[PDB]
């Protein structure tokens, strides 16, 4: 008898849901592409490890 | 109670579209009224200009990118040795084709002549680490000789 | 339960008539489609007949004059007679069937003798 | 926890996340700059600081007769923040708080 | 758990009786939830197929059949995220489509419906050296576009009509 | 009325992440994939890298 309340909360909550995913991929998926550095780790000195 | 929530969550949205509009107006200021240095600000690709065209309830963009086409392999030298002398390429990279040495800059390959207008000299050949030997050419002794 | 049991398949010399006969626990009815697959070996799976809900009857080209795929509404299953069987008609006949979801049953190796 | 509430998994799995930022890290590390507009290109690092040291009002001769220095110092600079982060338990103060 | 002599309920989350005590045997046993989720569809466009492939939600693929029929055990391959119902599993990887979750994807390919681990890109290496460098020869300029929105349509609504209608009374009230 | 509290402080909570996120973009973008000239914005003094 109180209408769709329930409805307009889910639909929140997964557009919270949803938000969540998208803000990880943008921050993240910025390279079209895998890199790998090559076995070698001369860097002039430099150290990465 | 069905009016107090539709009122918090069209604020909400609101909050929201504003912050949007305030993106869109900074990209407006920089991107077009100008040149950008911010990478991926203005669209993927080094920025070159930008036009702004109207739309229902926003702006669309198009904007102009520069991209490097294809590229070609070099065998590269930190400096040049040429009298006990080091010599530094006053902007770009010192490359060779095998066989001599050119100077060219970053992003558009087209070699060049060593000689004492690109470079400056700066210390001996005993530090720098890599330093190749080679003869770098003076655009005055011909002009002497004659 | 097996919601898509086959039965009929063995061995029979060319030329002989044979029927067939997979049943479905589930109403043959809202199923929407009936359809007969047979691979041969060394070779890919291949459509044989198909009966949709409608009741529309289609029939491979090397199917046509001989086989006649039908379903009885008495005990839930659909029907498939073979005759005048010739050697390269010999596979592995498996019926097939898609309400929302892939179904399909095991069995029925024909071979024929020749 | 069991009246109705459930927790959905991220899309994003860590592992897939850590390779994310391993493959920027090598792409920084052996292509400069250049991979973040086109195709990647190789150069060398000791070529390539100089650059940076170009982008700052340094000239690349500085870089160039210093080298053993810089790399010391980096490598020290590492070090320091890896004991650092193991060493205050506050650091993370806010990923603990959200 | 060890009750003590005196005890008989069990609530270690304070809203929820845990564990009981049955009187005519004095052992205690545990309650526990009849496990519940929620009811998800996967979905091609809707004029491009009917095949649909239905998920539920952090359960085990034991309870699903006693949970529209589940129609026996075909295809029910399990995932982290639940059971999935209708896809198979393919061991080659493509980008996403439909994101379902914890690294799954699925789409529909020419038993519809697809499901694979995530492919997170193409892979390459680096030719790297210590003196070779790479320089473009050539160029080329590229337009792309980007959208973004500015206003939302400005909207205001009354007060007292939408809450009390032409009425006298019901404004009275409301006051 | 519970239920109401929780969803609104959610999505206030959700806005303000996405705020975060949207900077963490920003300086992943420029601070990482170049090199910025903005002062204080990837640390403090020059930035290199
Ligand atoms: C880069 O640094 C790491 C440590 O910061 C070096 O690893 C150490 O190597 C020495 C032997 O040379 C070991 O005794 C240490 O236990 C190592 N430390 C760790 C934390 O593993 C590494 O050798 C350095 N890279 C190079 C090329 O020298
Ligand atoms: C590398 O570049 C040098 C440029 O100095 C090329 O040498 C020239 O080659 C052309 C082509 O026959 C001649 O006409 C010029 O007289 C050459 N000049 C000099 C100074 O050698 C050389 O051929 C190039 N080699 C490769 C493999 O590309
Ligand atoms: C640089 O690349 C452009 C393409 O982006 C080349 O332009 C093409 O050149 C070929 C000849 O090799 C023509 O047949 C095409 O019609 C050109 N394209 C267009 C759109 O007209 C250009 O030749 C390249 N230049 C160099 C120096 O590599
Ligand atoms: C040409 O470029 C490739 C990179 O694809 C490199 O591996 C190779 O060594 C280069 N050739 C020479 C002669 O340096
Ligand atoms: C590059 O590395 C090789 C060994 O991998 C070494 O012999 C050479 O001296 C190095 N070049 C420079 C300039 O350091
Ligand atoms: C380069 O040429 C100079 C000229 O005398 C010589 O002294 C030196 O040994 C050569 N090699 C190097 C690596 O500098
Ligand atoms: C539906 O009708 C078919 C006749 O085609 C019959 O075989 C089947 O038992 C019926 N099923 C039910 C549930 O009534
Ligand atoms: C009640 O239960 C106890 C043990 O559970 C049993 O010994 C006793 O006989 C029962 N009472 C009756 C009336 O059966
Ligand atoms: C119908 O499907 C076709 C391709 O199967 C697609 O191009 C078209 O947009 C679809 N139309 C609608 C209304 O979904
Ligand atoms: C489902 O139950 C089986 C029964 O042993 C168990 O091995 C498996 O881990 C369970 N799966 C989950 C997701 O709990
Ligand atoms: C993927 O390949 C492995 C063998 O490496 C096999 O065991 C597995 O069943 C394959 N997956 C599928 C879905 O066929």
């Amino acid at each position: 008898q109180y209408g769709s309340f329930c409805t307009q909360l889910n639909r929140a909550l997964t557009g919270i849901a949803v938000e969540q995913d998208k803000n990880t991929q943008e921050v993240f998926a910025q390279v079209k592409q895998i890199y790998k550095t090559p076995p070698i780790k001369d860097f002039g000195g430099f150290n990465f490890s | 109670q069905s009016l107090q929530t539709y009122v918090t969550q069209q604020l909400i949205r609101a909050a929201e579209i504003r912050a949007s509009a305030n993106l869109a107006a900074t990209k407006m200021s920089e991107c077009v009224l100008g040149q950008s240095k911010r990478v991926d600000f203005c669209g993927k690709g080094y920025h070159l200009m930008s036009f702004p065209q109207s739309a229902p309830h926003g702006v669309v963009f198009l904007h102009v990118t520069y991209v490097p086409a294809q590229e070609k392999n070099f065998t590269t030298a930190p400096a040049i040795c040429h009298d006990g002398k080091a010599h530094f390429p006053r902007e770009g990279v010192f490359v060779s084709n095998g066989t001599h040495w050119f100077v060219t800059q970053r992003n558009f390959y087209e070699p060049q002549i060593i000689t004492t207008d690109n470079t400056f000299v700066s210390g001996n050949c005993d530090v720098v680490i890599g330093i190749v030997n080679n003869t770098v050419y003076d655009p005055l002794q011909p002009e002497l000789d004659s | 339960q097996v919601q898509l049991q086959e039965s009929g398949g063995g061995l029979v010399q060319a030329g002989g008539s044979l029927r067939l006969s997979c049943a479905a626990s589930e109403s043959i009815f809202r199923m929407e489609l009936m359809e007969w697959y047979h691979q041969a070996p060394g070779k890919q799976r291949e459509l044989v007949a198909t009966i949709n809900r409608c009741g529309s009857t289609n029939y491979s080209d090397s199917v046509k004059g001989r086989f006649i795929i039908s379903s009885d509404n008495a005990k839930n299953s659909v029907y498939l007679q073979m005759n005048s069987l010739k050697d390269e008609d010999t596979a592995v006949y498996s019926c097939h069937a898609r309400t929302w979801t892939s179904y399909w049953g095991r069995g029925t190796q024909v071979t024929v003798s020749s | 926890k069991f009246n109705g509430l459930t927790v959905l998994p991220p899309l994003l799995t860590d592992e897939m996340i850590a390779q994310y930022t391993s493959a920027l890290l090598a792409g920084t590390i052996t292509s400069g700059w250049t991979f973040g507009a086109g195709p990647a290109l190789q150069i060398p690092f000791p070529m390539q600081m100089a650059y940076r040291f170009n982008g700052i009002g340094v000239t690349q001769n500085v870089l160039y007769e210093n080298q053993k220095l810089i790399a010391n110092q980096f490598n020290s600079a590492i070090g320091k923040i890896q004991d650092s982060l193991s060493s205050t338990p506050s650091a993370l103060g806010k990923l603990q708080d959200v | 758990k060890k009750f003590l002599p005196f005890q008989q309920f069990g609530r270690d989350i304070a809203d929820t009786t845990d564990a009981v005590r049955d009187p005519q045997t004095l052992e205690i046993l545990d309650i526990t939830p009849c496990s519940f989720g929620g009811v998800s569809v996967i979905t091609p466009g809707t004029n491009t197929s009917n095949q649909v492939a239905v998920l539920y939600q952090g359960v085990n693929c034991t309870e699903v059949p006693v949970a529209r029929v589940y129609s026996t055990g075909s295809n029910v391959f399990q995932t982290r995220a639940g059971c999935l119902i209708g896809a198979e599993h393919v061991n080659n990887s493509y980008e996403c489509d439909i994101p379902i979750g914890a690294g799954i994807c699925a789409s529909y390919q020419t038993q519809s419906i697809i499901a694979y681990t995530m492919s997170l890109g193409a892979e390459n290496s680096v030719a790297y050296s210590n003196n070779s460098i790479a320089i473009p020869t050539n160029f080329t300029i590229s337009v792309t576009t980007e959208i973004l929105p500015v206003s939302m349509t400005k909207t205001s609504v009354d007060c007292t009509m939408y809450i009390c209608g032409d009425s006298t009374e019901c404004s009275n009230l409301l006051l």
